RNA sequence: GAAGGGCCGCGAGCCCCAGCGCCUGGAGGAAGGAGAAGUCGUAACAAGGUAUCCGUAGGUGAACCUGCGGAUGGAUCCCU
RNA sequence: AUCCGGUCGAUCCUGCCGGAGCGCGACGCUCUCCCCAAGGACGAAGCCAUGCAUGCCUCAGGACGCGGCGGACGGCUCAGGACAACGGUUGCACCCCCCGUGGCGGUCGCCGGACACCGCUGGCAACCCGGCGCCAAGACGUGCGCGCAAGGGCGGGCCCCGGGCGAGCAGCGUGACGCAGCGACGGCCCGCCCGGGCUUCCGGGGCAUCACCCGGUCGGCGCGGUCGCGGCGCGCCGAGGGCCCGACGCCUGGCGGAGAAUCAGGGUUCGACUCCGGAGAGCGGGCCUGCGAGACGGCCCGCACAUCCAAGGACGGCAGCAGGCGCGGAACUUGCCCAAUGCGCGGCGCGCGGCGGCGCGACGGGGUGCGCGCGAGUCAGGCGGGCCCACCCCGACCCGCCAGGGCAAGGCUGGUGCCAGCAGCCGCGGUAAUUCCAGCUCGGCGAGCGUCGCGCGGCGCUGCUGCAGUUGAAACGCCCGUAGUUGGCCCCCCGCCGCCACGAGGAAACGGGAGCGCUCCAGGCAGGUUGGA
RNA sequence: GAAAAGGAGUGGCUCUGACGGGGUCAGAACUGGAACGGACGCGGGGAUCCCGACUGUUUACUAGAAACACAGCGU
């Protein structure tokens, strides 16, 4: 067989089961007016990598504080979520995971860090120049709308040297 | 408890199981082949024939109205079906020998609505779509 | 060709049973020796080389008088009796097994020493003894073996007995 | 199939080899001879893919071509010559000899040694038979054979061997409390002592041990190689044979970066 | 030692007979279903104008009628 | 871990019908940029024009030929086959094996003629061959040699229990046969190895409108054949063997597993194709050569089909790669390369395998603006690549598809007047239509939306978890009764099952899961002392 | 129904086994124009319709049947 055949590849949304709602029709286009989502599937996604944190936060939680899959994966779980920004210093236990939602997750992009660093007049300007090839993430250069800044890499946001802007 | 019970009953948990499941029209129908066989078109979304004859059918009992239909010979296997033609206006462009398309209206095969006697439907003639035929997207040539 | 395959037999409750593939190289039949008495023996090439000797028309075999210790050659003279059937016997085919008469000359120097087995001594005085074949003649291509004695002589002389 | 097979699917190779899933369909098929299949690592597969000596086959061939490749002593030119444990690695151009050991996950190592080390070669006692005309000889995990063997030497015990003159030197017992080494299983490359050989009637006989910090652990008797009398005979890597467990583990692949 | 021949072992192909499916023609005959607004009566629902209904047997254009035993789901929870 | 609409004058139920989610294909409409990627499987295992798919190196400039090794591996497909095969788990004290590794090597004076390539003459329509002749061996043949191939007779203990075992197994000795193999460039032989054959146990489709079934069938003795055990075969003797814990028979649009789809838990359904195992090469059969084949890119015959031909004859097997026909709702080029990966032989060969082309099956990412700068294209140079290109880098120019009465988010003018038409289900339409046909306006998801068929879910409408049986569908008219299922209380601290835990031993891939910024990502196993636990 | 329908073997010679002197039954090798119940003796078969249930009786000398009788049924 040719060796293309072997490769991995995987569904990254779930579609809602009812989808003519009213009542969370409304507010999911409200997140889509306080970001600057082209559509519904990037809410999906938020959703669908929230479930699995949540599901694997469920299965340790389980179990029994000496145990050692607790002491492997809450440690892990806890440690990249804190440098992925979802989660902050100040909590850190299991139960903790299982408060979080879409939004904190939002937080993170970098459409969100250039509007707290005031890199741009607003979100939907920190699209348009996020595509523009302006902003770079530590001397390298990001085109990536929905790029996810860790903390460590959240000190070096800022206007890529090499463009029409310096 | 009106079910049987205790730790060595399982094979007779499964004959009860197998012996019961016949008794649902559902899994009987897709389970027992004779539809299978009944099929006019032996099992598939769709299937090609030539039209034979053109009709009108008139509604059922609470209506009224004359709906439009062909009947056609099918290819694959030599059956008399009739199909229902839709979207108003559309029989004109149905002629006595054409190689039509035919699928289902839904619900496997049972009559909808009010048309009597017809399970299925006609969606392109001559190699054209019906949908854009109607919507002046494509014409038959003359 | 011939084959010994099991998939043609039925099951152990008589059920016939399904074919699943065509014949098999490695389960191949040959057809026998039956080797004649009174010289060829032919070359067989077996699976993975092997020779093996097929015999037809032996006429001599190397025989053991054990009690005594005693072995000398001798001449097949005839074959007498066989447990299979009479068949085997009236066509003097030599198969494991056979109790055949042998050639008295070479044997007749033990005639000298006695407090010997005199039932083998008076039939000494004879021409021929009685012995039995211990080879598969048609896998080594030879028909060896010992002279009768005990139980196993009485037993076999009163099946030649004159009835 | 009709015959041998010659042919092997990267997949199907041994999960110890530590090949990658991607660049390429077919992986090298070892040839028969001083090792098996399972329990062995290919002699290209040592070269190109571990010190980068060459970065292809085309390449690793001629370097086998004008022989630079001792193993035990002799020189090999077959890229898929199975070399094995105990073997001695020995390539001159660039001084370097060794001796394959396992490491603490079941995978093959390269021990650096020296030359008052690369003398002696240690085999497994497989069996004790009969020969031509009644003669005894002594078959070992090396698919080495000995001859007129001294009647002290018994089944399952280790030997000491000379590359050059093939000859036994040295031997040790396989009894209650020698050092050795595990070479299969989920315990391979584990070093402890012999301190349980219970036997079962008709089936196989299993053998406990303890690492040198309390840790013991179970085997067959196929799987227990003796390197040494209460001190090893050949060198160990700077592990020894402990193994860490997953947090420990994980704390080191956290320093290695950090 | 070749061609060629004799007997058996393996085993095509065809023939011939029986089994075993599955599909299909057919004068007649007899059901079921839908379009129906066609005749003839009025069996049931009220004590439906002879209370209704079960089993069985017979009889009549049709629904149905009648005999023998049963039931209330009856039109009666009620009397030396 | 969720409901909703459809049986009334109104009302509570049962119960189905219809709606709402994901996935797989097919059809319709539509289409800016990049990355990944499936693709004549679907009761046609139907038929094939054309080309290619297997070669590489002892004896003389070289070819040619001889000799040798390989062509039994790799590729394709799923027709047959339901106590098979297959999966785990045993065994061979019933076996066979090339190459390679390590051993071992004792065997009762340089020989002989002849074959192909090639020379001279030929037959034939083409297919293919004849006759004569001069020439080699790491080719045969014979063989120089210190006796040892197969098989066979005797050599065991008459409470029972190291050469090697759990197990009387393997050697050796000694009486007879025989003369095999290795020797004209020293190898017969032996351990290991991978592979095979068979083999113990447990799992291993539907139908009872298939209840009895089998007769080498079940066991015993003896020979034969086999690499080998065995009713495997043959002779003789006996009458066994399977079954409601489902035999036997029939049917399957039956390849098995690793796995995949769905989704609280328990479950339902599918296992064409990536790895492993099996089986076949149009359909019955037979076989030669070889360590290894019942081989079809080997041969021989019967059948069904086709092909050239001067009419006498010869000849084929795409379920290999491309391509054609036919079938069907349904599936791409009659490309370039062996550079990697591997295998063969040895520097090459390889339609393995790779690289481009077709490719809205499907996956992942980014736009159609923001308040004033970009990508999409064009032209140049790198980088990459067997040769081009795509990605990256630097220079100069520059939506659409369905709907708007309810289920279910979204409401005025004209036309038509139970017509035409809509409508999954309720229902709409009778010359004032919230539903048809249109215009305006508004809703939905969105480079993708809609229609059709099927699987899972919805469904506690299949119920082990967990349904119902007075009247809605449903307790056999009753009593006895075998198989089956179930069975009070008691002694603890023994043995044998069940059960619970923890181990050992065997496959990756997939599924989870630790670590790692392909710019992110679907990914991949990277990477800056390392690592792939 | 039924010997349904339909198939195969069968001579001579040389032997072998089973039954408590006596033949029968079973098996094998060889052999003959490709023959064998070698003369003799000795059913052709099947699908249906009408009548009478059946075995039996009758027009000696042109009629053997569907006619008579019959068991059973009834007066
Ligand atoms: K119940
Ligand atoms: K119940
Ligand atoms: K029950
Ligand atoms: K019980
Ligand atoms: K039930
Ligand atoms: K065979
Ligand atoms: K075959
Ligand atoms: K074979
Ligand atoms: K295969
Ligand atoms: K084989
Ligand atoms: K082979
Ligand atoms: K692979
Ligand atoms: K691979
Ligand atoms: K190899
Ligand atoms: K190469
Ligand atoms: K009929
Ligand atoms: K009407
Ligand atoms: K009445
Ligand atoms: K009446
Ligand atoms: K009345
Ligand atoms: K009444
Ligand atoms: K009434
Ligand atoms: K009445
Ligand atoms: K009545
Ligand atoms: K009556
Ligand atoms: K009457
Ligand atoms: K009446
Ligand atoms: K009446
Ligand atoms: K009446
Ligand atoms: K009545
Ligand atoms: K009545
Ligand atoms: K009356
Ligand atoms: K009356
Ligand atoms: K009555
Ligand atoms: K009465
Ligand atoms: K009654
Ligand atoms: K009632
Ligand atoms: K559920
Ligand atoms: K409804
Ligand atoms: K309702
Ligand atoms: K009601
Ligand atoms: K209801
Ligand atoms: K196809
Ligand atoms: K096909
Ligand atoms: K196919
Ligand atoms: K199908
Ligand atoms: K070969
Ligand atoms: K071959
Ligand atoms: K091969
Ligand atoms: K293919
Ligand atoms: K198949
Ligand atoms: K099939
Ligand atoms: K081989
Ligand atoms: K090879
Ligand atoms: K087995
Ligand atoms: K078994
Ligand atoms: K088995
Ligand atoms: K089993
Ligand atoms: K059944
Ligand atoms: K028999
Ligand atoms: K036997
Ligand atoms: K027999
Ligand atoms: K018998
Ligand atoms: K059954
Ligand atoms: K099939
Ligand atoms: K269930
Ligand atoms: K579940
Ligand atoms: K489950
Ligand atoms: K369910
Ligand atoms: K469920
Ligand atoms: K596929
Ligand atoms: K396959
Ligand atoms: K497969
Ligand atoms: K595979
Ligand atoms: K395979
Ligand atoms: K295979
Ligand atoms: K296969
Ligand atoms: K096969
Ligand atoms: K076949
Ligand atoms: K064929
Ligand atoms: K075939
Ligand atoms: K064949
Ligand atoms: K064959
Ligand atoms: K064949
Ligand atoms: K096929
Ligand atoms: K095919
Ligand atoms: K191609
Ligand atoms: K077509
Ligand atoms: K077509
Ligand atoms: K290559
Ligand atoms: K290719
Ligand atoms: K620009
Ligand atoms: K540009
Ligand atoms: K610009
Ligand atoms: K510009
Ligand atoms: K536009
Ligand atoms: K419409
Ligand atoms: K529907
Ligand atoms: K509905
Ligand atoms: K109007
Ligand atoms: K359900
Ligand atoms: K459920
Ligand atoms: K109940
Ligand atoms: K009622
Ligand atoms: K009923
Ligand atoms: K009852
Ligand atoms: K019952
Ligand atoms: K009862
Ligand atoms: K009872
Ligand atoms: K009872
Ligand atoms: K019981
Ligand atoms: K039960
Ligand atoms: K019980
Ligand atoms: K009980
Ligand atoms: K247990
Ligand atoms: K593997
Ligand atoms: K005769
Ligand atoms: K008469
Ligand atoms: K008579
Ligand atoms: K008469
Ligand atoms: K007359
Ligand atoms: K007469
Ligand atoms: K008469
Ligand atoms: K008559
Ligand atoms: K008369
Ligand atoms: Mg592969
Ligand atoms: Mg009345
Ligand atoms: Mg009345
Ligand atoms: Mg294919
Ligand atoms: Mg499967
Ligand atoms: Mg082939
Ligand atoms: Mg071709
Ligand atoms: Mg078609
Ligand atoms: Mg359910
Ligand atoms: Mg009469
Ligand atoms: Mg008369």
């Amino acid at each position: 067989p040719r060796i293309s055949r072997h490769r991995n590849s995987s569904k990254t949304y779930s579609t809602p089961k009812k989808p003519f709602t009213k009542p969370r029709l409304d507010a999911e286009l409200k997140l889509c007016g306080e970001y600057g989502l082209k559509c519904k599937r990037e809410i999906y996604r938020a959703r669908y990598m929230l479930a699995k944190i949540r599901r694997t936060a469920r299965n340790l939680l389980t179990l029994d504080e000496n145990d050692i899959k607790r002491r492997f994966e809450g440690a892990a779980l806890l440690r990249r979520l804190h440098m992925l920004g979802i989660l902050d210093e100040e909590k850190d236990q299991l139960d903790y995971v299982l408060g979080l939602r879409i939004e904190d997750i939002f937080k993170r992009r970098l459409q969100s860090v250039i509007v707290e660093s005031k890199l741009a007049k607003s979100v939907h300007h920190a699209r348009n120049m996020i595509k523009a090839r302006h902003i770079s993430v530590g001397g390298q250069i990001v085109n990536i709308p929905s790029y996810m800044v860790r903390i460590s890499n959240t000190s070096r946001v800022a206007i890529a040297d090499t463009s029409s802007l310096a | 408890m009106s079910k049987t019970s205790g730790l060595y009953t399982a094979r007779k948990l499964r004959t009860v199981r197998r012996v019961n499941r016949w008794a649902d029209k559902k899994y009987r129908k897709a389970h027992l082949g004779t539809w299978l066989k009944a099929n006019p078109l032996e099992g598939a979304c769709m299937a090609r024939g030539i039209v034979t004859q053109k009709i009108g059918i008139s509604a059922k009992q609470p209506n009224s109205a004359v709906r439009k239909a062909v009947r056609v010979q099918l290819t694959k296997n030599s059956k008399k079906i009739t199909a229902f033609v839709p979207r108003d206006g559309s029989i004109t462009y149905i002629d006595n020998n054409d190689e039509v398309l035919v699928a289902g209206f839904g619900r496997a095969g049972r009559a909808v609505g009010d048309i009597p006697g017809c399970r299925f439907k006609v969606i392109k003639v001559a190699g054209i779509g019906l949908l854009a035929l109607f919507l002046r997207k494509r014409e038959k040539r003359a | 060709g011939i084959t010994h395959d099991k998939m043609y037999k039925r099951s152990k409750t008589g059920a016939v049973q399904g074919k699943w593939h065509k014949k098999r190289k490695y389960n191949l039949g040959r057809q026998p020796a039956n080797t004649k008495l009174i010289q060829k023996i032919s070359t067989i090439r077996c699976r993975g080389g092997n020779i093996k000797r097929r015999a037809l028309r032996l006429s001599h075999g190397s025989f053991a008088w054990g009690s005594a210790d005693i072995s000398h050659k001798a001449r097949i003279l005839q074959v007498v009796y066989n447990s299979t059937s009479n068949e085997l016997v009236r066509t003097n085919t030599l198969v494991k097994g056979c109790v055949v008469q042998i050639d008295s000359a070479p044997f007749k120097s033990a005639l000298s020493n006695d407090t010997l087995d005199k039932e083998i001594l008076d039939q000494i005085r004879g021409d021929h003894i009685l012995a039995r074949i211990s080879s598969r003649p048609g896998q080594v291509g030879t028909a060896d073996g010992y002279i009768l004695e005990g139980p196993e002589l009485l037993f076999y002389q009163k099946k030649l007995a004159p009835k | 199939a009709r015959g041998v097979r010659k042919h092997l699917k990267r997949l199907n190779a041994p999960k110890h080899w530590l090949l990658d899933k991607m660049g390429g369909i077919w992986a090298p098929r070892p040839t028969n001879g001083p090792h098996g299949l399972r329990e062995c690592i290919p002699l290209i597969l040592i070269l190109r893919n571990r010190l980068h000596y060459a970065n292809t086959y085309a390449e690793t061939s001629m370097i086998l071509q004008d022989k630079n490749v001792l193993i035990d002593g002799k020189p090999r030119t077959d890229p898929t010559f199975p070399v094995g444990f105990m073997d001695v690695f020995e390539i001159p151009k660039v001084h370097k000899t060794f001796r394959v050991l396992y490491d603490v996950k079941g995978r093959f190592t390269l021990v650096p040694i020296q030359s008052n080390e690369a003398g002696f070669k240690l085999c497994r006692v497989q069996k004790i038979f009969l020969g031509d005309k009644g003669m005894p000889y002594l078959s070992t995990h090396d698919a080495r054979t000995i001859r007129f063997p001294h009647p002290d030497i018994k089944t399952n015990d280790t030997i000491k061997i000379n590359l050059k003159t093939g000859k036994i030197d040295e031997w040790y017992k396989f009894d209650i409390g020698k050092i050795v080494m595990v070479t299969g299983g989920r315990n391979c490359g584990r070093i402890g002592t012999i301190q349980a050989i219970d036997k079962h009637m008709g089936s196989y006989t299993m053998i406990r041990m303890k690492d040198t910090e309390g840790t013991e652990f179970l085997t067959r008797l196929c799987n227990v190689f003796v390197i040494g009398n209460d001190s090893p005979a050949v060198a160990i890597p700077t592990t020894k044979g402990i193994r860490p467990d997953i947090i420990k583990n994980r704390e080191l692949r956290l320093r290695s970066i950090a």
